[PDB]
Parts: structure tokens; C-alpha cells; sequence
RNA sequence: AUGCUUGAGGUUCUAACUCUGGUCCGUAAUCCGGAUCGAGGACAGUGUAUGGUGGGCAGUUUGACUGGGGCGGUCUCCUC
RNA sequence: UAAAAACACAGCACUCUGCAAACACGAAAGUGGACGUAUAGGGUGUGACGCCUGCCCGGUGCCGGAAGGUUAAUUGAUGGG
């Protein structure tokens, strides 16, 4: 299935490029979430007749990526929440209820991408090592 | 309260019954009962599908609460009821907010104990919380399987499992069964032993019994023709004469059942 | 019915044929499956049930082309 | 051997897929469908192809002679 | 035309089944099992109770193992036209 991205994926991320994948790949992870398109034989026509006016977009949401990044990594926010132990909590210590605990002393800091299985991630190359203290 | 029957007449002799005077003798909760008409063991379709069920009494269901999620309001047990639907006894637990619920009885609740669930409910044998609360070594019983779903294992008379082993997302419980399996720490499950342990010990003495519980006689194999039975047939009492099977036969004497791949994976060590 | 909505295939019917020749009819049936697709143009995900064909024509078609036809055969998704 | 086409096991991930798990809505509803959370997870499961198993079920076969039939013997050829 | 010594039975034992259970009826959806959860449910045999239930795993079945041999669809090296 020949298709050229969108956005650059971590893998084989060109931008553009003709990339061969898996019909699985595509059709269930790329078309529908947004980062290829495939190539129709004017696709890539009309790819060129827009790329000037998105690369460019393309770096400015990545540079609020690292601007954003690194302006809220020096937060000790901590939860007013009721817990029984520093880390053995009443409630869930996890990435399901902190958007209101970043969003009150800054950006919004939507999550999608905050690992836990406090690397907060945003982008395939900008990634910020945020440390989160809860009181017990 | 394991009472034997004196011979007074043939099929009162080896009666053994369970007397438990600290049940409730009055009627049950009425809000918490439920119609439960029988089937004869019947299907969708009128047939049977499952053989030697029928003519039991009548039963009202009770409403027992298998999710036990009025986290950190107490309650009082207040209350301990027979259940025509199972084999162990029911509480009657009146919240702290005047709501009443049924569930299971464990081992040693009497009226007046105080039950609480919740993550920071105290470590005692009546007490409901997620599997990863409960420590290493205890006895549960009333595990979920699915979060939310409401306890499904160790329900019967007696029961109880092990939490042996704990890994980042699961805890290893050891089953009545022996089974060494694998469930999701965020369940909830109940300490202690389920009530009626001295159930086993009982005897019915008599064939008018087992028909007082919906039992319907069971049919041996070989006293049937060959039409109706693989074991049917034969001059004279002979044996199944083959290899022992069901009616449809499917061979009955090791010949393992389980074909139930998808769940695989949950099964630490197989026993039965 | 074990009927695909794109391509229209259904049961069919035909012959198990031993090695002695003797022959018991049987069924054919498709590759159904259910899928859900993505529709941009509506931000809706729809769900189908589709042979493994009729997903490979909705893979060269397109969704909304297939979904056009859908609309125009009648019986809705 | 930097790098290069692609087989087979294992471990992760989620995004297909599954849920006879929670919640919300249609909605006056234990069906259903949609949304969402959770859990599995490319497994399971289904189609198709294929090996095994399979009296659970089916269609059938299971000779003739013969001092009745069965049992035993005989069945073609050569010589008296 | 057989009421029995037959069937059932309480009790016993073996075996299967971790729950979307095994199993059963259903092309399926679904349903029973069961609004039950191994002290439960199914199948098999024996048949209150008392004393007991010995030896044989060669055959067949079932269970477990996987070093070796053999082995399907498939793939298509090579040779011959
Ligand atoms: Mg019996
Ligand atoms: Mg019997
Ligand atoms: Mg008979
Ligand atoms: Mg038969
Ligand atoms: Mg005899
Ligand atoms: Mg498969
Ligand atoms: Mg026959
Ligand atoms: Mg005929
Ligand atoms: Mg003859
Ligand atoms: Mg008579
Ligand atoms: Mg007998």
C-alpha cells in the first residue's frame, strides 16, 4: 500500500516519501488517526501544491512543542487529595484525573502522550522528564 | 449443629442435618426477594439440555449484592438469613445510611458485626477491598474476575482462595480447586471464609430429599438399550462393555474439557 | 445474513467430495468480518460487515465511494 | 562487517479485533446500537484450504453348493 | 399376558469443569447449566448399613513428555519434454 505521510512517523517518517507498509498499518492507524495519505497518483500532486504551507506549520506546532516543554518543567505541582500512603493512595495515582493539577498553574497540558505504565511526551523528537511529588 | 436423626422410621435413619439456630427465624427482606419461576432444566427451545432438574419448592430469589460498592460507608450485619438459592447463608447489612443489602455471609459474622469496604477498610474477616490491599497469605473469598463485575469464585458454602503470589498488575489466588490463577489487582474480594463450612457434613437420608432440591433421578448408562445409551444393551447385567462415555459420547473418565484458549494466559498451574 | 454489504456475496452452495467420489453438499460461505471504517467527511467511525474482499475494494475505492453505492443499493449501514 | 531482501521463536506496544465488565445516551428498556472508561490483543475468533480424530450420525455389504439350514468340507486345472 | 431379584434411591467413588465453565439444544443469534461459581455443576459406575475391597499397565482407552523417525495443504530447487 503506497501512501506519503503527513506527519513524520518514528520509523520510516519522511514527509512525503513513498513508503510500501502493511495495508494494516494503514487503515487502521495512519488514514484514520491522520499522519499519511495514500498515494492516488494526485495526492502526490496536490502534496507539493501544499507542502511550502505545512512543513512550516509543521515546525511551528513542533517548536510550541519544546517551547511548551520546557517552560513547565520546573513544576513540584502536588495533588490536595486524599491518600494513604506516597505511592499506596485512597484514590489513583495515575493519568487520569492530573490535567486539572497542570492546567491550574499553566498550560492546559492536554494528556495524550504522558507515559505511566513522569515522562511527559509531546512530539516524536521533544520529550520532558517532569517529576510529579504527591503529599501523603 | 450437625444433628443426626434417630431411627424412628426408615428414611429417617441417617438423616444428618445442619440446625443453625442463629439463623433468622422471621421472614426475609422483602425489597431484596425477587420472583424465581423453575425450569425443568428446559431451553429457549423446550428442551431439556441439562437432564435431572425439577419439582423442587418454590424460591424466591434474593437480590444478594455480588459488588459490594458503597465504599466507606459501614454497616451492620444485623442479620443472618437461610437462602433457598445457595448453599451459603446471607447477612442482612443495614448501611450506615439505612440502606439494607444481602451478602454473602462470611465465616465467623454474627449479627451486630461491623463490615466496611473501601481501600482503607480495616484487615478483618468481613471486609471488602481491591486484591491489591488485601496482603500476601490472606484468605478471600467473593473475587471479581472483572472489575466492576461483582464477585464469581469463591461463593459456595465454605469457600475460600490464597492470595500467594502479587506481580505489578495481577495476584496469583490459589483455588478451592487447586488452580493457581491469575487475577486483576483492582478486583475486589471479601477476607475471611464463607459461612456454612459444616454444609458437606450433612445427609440426606432419603430419595424424597434429593426431590425436595429439583433433583429428578439419575438413569445408569448401562441399564438403558443400545437406541438410548452407548453403555445400553446387553444379555443379562453386563458393564458399558467400551470405554465409558456420556450419552453423546464423549468419553468420561480423564479426557479433559477445557478448550478455552482466549483465557489461557490467566492459568498460573492447571488443577481441578 | 451472512451476507456482505459491498459485494453482495452470500452463501453458495456445493459439493464435499471424498476420496471414493462420494459427494455431500455443503456451504461456501464469505470471509465475513466486522469492521469499523473511518469516514472523515462525516468524523464518524462506521461499522460494517464485509468479506475480506470488500474490504480490499473499499481499500482501492474509498469509503465514501463504497459508502455511495451502499446508499444508492438501499439497504443502510 | 557499516549497511541490505526476507524466512522462523520470544518479549513488548496499541491501532485492527473481542468483552455474556463499568458509566452516559437513544429511553418510560437486563435487547440493541452509539459514545466513553477499563481489560485482553494481533492473540482469540470467523471464512477458506489442509492433516488427524470421529458408530455421534448415514448409506450399504456380509457368496454359493448342501439328502432342511448351520458347522465342517468344496468351488479352477490334470490322471484313473 | 411380566410389579420382579428389574429401575430409582440415600450413601460411595472416579472423572471433567476457573465461569463467556464443562456439557446440552440451536446453521446462528441466543438459551439452559445458573441470576449458580469447586462444600458448585456435568458425566460415569456402584447402590442403606457393618467388615472390607487383593494381584496384573502386556492389549485398548485416557493423561503427561517431546530427543528421534514418519507425516497435509503449501512452496517450487532441479531434471526431462
Ligand atoms: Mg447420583
Ligand atoms: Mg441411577
Ligand atoms: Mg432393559
Ligand atoms: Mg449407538
Ligand atoms: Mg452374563
Ligand atoms: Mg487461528
Ligand atoms: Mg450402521
Ligand atoms: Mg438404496
Ligand atoms: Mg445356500
Ligand atoms: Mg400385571
Ligand atoms: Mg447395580
Amino acid at each position: 500500500m503506497e501512501v506519503i505521510l503527513l506527519e513524520k512517523v518514528a520509523n520510516l517518517g519522511n514527509l512525503g516519501d513513498k513508503v510500501n507498509i502493511k495495508g494494516g498499518y494503514a487503515r487502521n492507524f495512519l488514514l484514520p488517526q491522520g499522519k499519511a495519505t495514500v498515494a492516488t497518483a494526485e495526492n502526490v500532486a496536490a502534496f507539493e501544491a501544499r507542502r511550502a504551507e505545512l512543513e512550516k506549520a509543521a515546525a511551528e506546532k513542533k517548536a510550541a512543542a519544546e517551547a511548551r516543554a520546557a517552560q513547565l518543567s520546573e513544576l513540584v505541582v502536588t495533588l490536595g487529595a486524599h491518600a494513604g500512603d506516597e505511592g499506596k493512595l485512597f484514590g489513583s495515582i495515575g493519568t487520569r484525573d492530573i490535567a486539572e493539577a497542570v492546567s491550574a498553574a499553566g498550560y492546559p497540558l492536554e494528556k495524550a502522550e504522558v507515559r505511566l505504565p513522569v515522562a511527559v511526551h509531546l512530539h516524536t523528537d521533544v520529550e520532558t522528564t517532569l517529576k510529579l511529588i504527591i503529599v501523603a | 449443629a450437625i444433628v443426626k436423626c434417630k431411627p424412628t422410621s426408615a428414611g429417617r435413619r441417617f438423616v444428618v442435618k445442619v440446625v443453625n439456630q442463629e439463623l433468622h427465624k422471621g421472614a426475609p427482606y422483602a425489597p431484596l426477594l425477587e420472583k424465581k419461576s423453575k425450569s425443568g432444566g428446559r431451553n429457549n427451545n423446550g428442551r431439556i439440555t441439562t437432564r435431572h432438574i425439577g419439582g423442587g419448592h418454590k424460591q424466591h430469589y434474593r437480590l444478594v449484592d455480588f459488588r459490594r460498592n458503597k465504599d466507606g460507608i459501614p454497616a451492620i450485619v444485623e442479620r443472618v438469613e437461610y437462602d433457598p438459592n445457595r448453599t451459603a447463608h446471607i447477612a442482612l447489612l443495614k448501611y450506615a445510611d439505612g440502606e439494607r443489602r444481602y451478602i454473602i455471609a462470611p465465616k465467623g459474622v454474627a449479627a451486630g458485626d461491623q463490615l466496611i469496604s473501601g481501600i482503607g477498610a480495616p484487615i478483618k474477616a468481613g471486609n471488602s477491598m481491591p486484591l491489591r490491599n488485601i496482603p500476601v497469605g490472606s484468605t478471600v473469598h467473593g473475587i471479581e474476575l472483572k472489575p466492576g463485575k461483582g464477585a464469581q469464585i469463591a461463593r459456595s458454602a465454605g469457600a475460600s482462595a490464597q492470595l500467594v503470589a502479587r506481580e505489578g498488575a495481577y495476584v496469583t489466588l490459589r483455588l478451592r480447586s487447586g488452580e493457581m490463577r491469575k487475577v486483576l489487582a483492582e478486583c475486589r474480594a471479601t477476607l475471611g471464609e464463607v459461612s456454612n463450612s459444616e454444609h458437606s457434613l450433612r445427609s440426606l437420608g432419603k430419595a424424597g430429599a434429593t426431590r425436595w432440591r429439583g433433583v429428578r433421578p439419575t438413569v445408569r448408562g448401562v441399564a438403558m438399550n443400545p437406541v438410548d445409551h452407548p453403555h445400553g444393551g446387553g444379555e443379562g447385567r453386563t458393564s458399558a462393555g467400551r470405554h465409558p462415555v456420556s450419552p453423546w459420547g464423549l468419553q468420561t473418565k480423564g479426557k479433559k474439557t477445557r478448550s478455552n484458549k482466549r483465557t489461557d494466559n490467566m492459568i498460573v498451574r492447571r488443577r481441578k | 445474513s451472512r451476507v456482505c454489504q459491498v459485494t453482495g456475496k452470500g452463501p453458495v452452495t456445493g459439493n464435499n467430495i471424498s476420496h471414493a467420489h462420494n459427494k455431500t453438499r455443503r456451504r461456501f460461505l464469505p470471509n465475513l468480518q466486522h469492521h469499523r471504517f473511518w469516514v472523515e467527511s462525516e468524523k464518524r467511525f462506521v461499522r460494517l460487515r464485509v468479506s475480506a474482499k470488500g474490504m480490499r475494494i473499499i481499500d482501492k475505492r474509498g469509503i465514501e465511494a463504497v459508502l455511495a453505492d451502499l446508499r444508492a443499493r438501499g439497504e443502510k449501514f
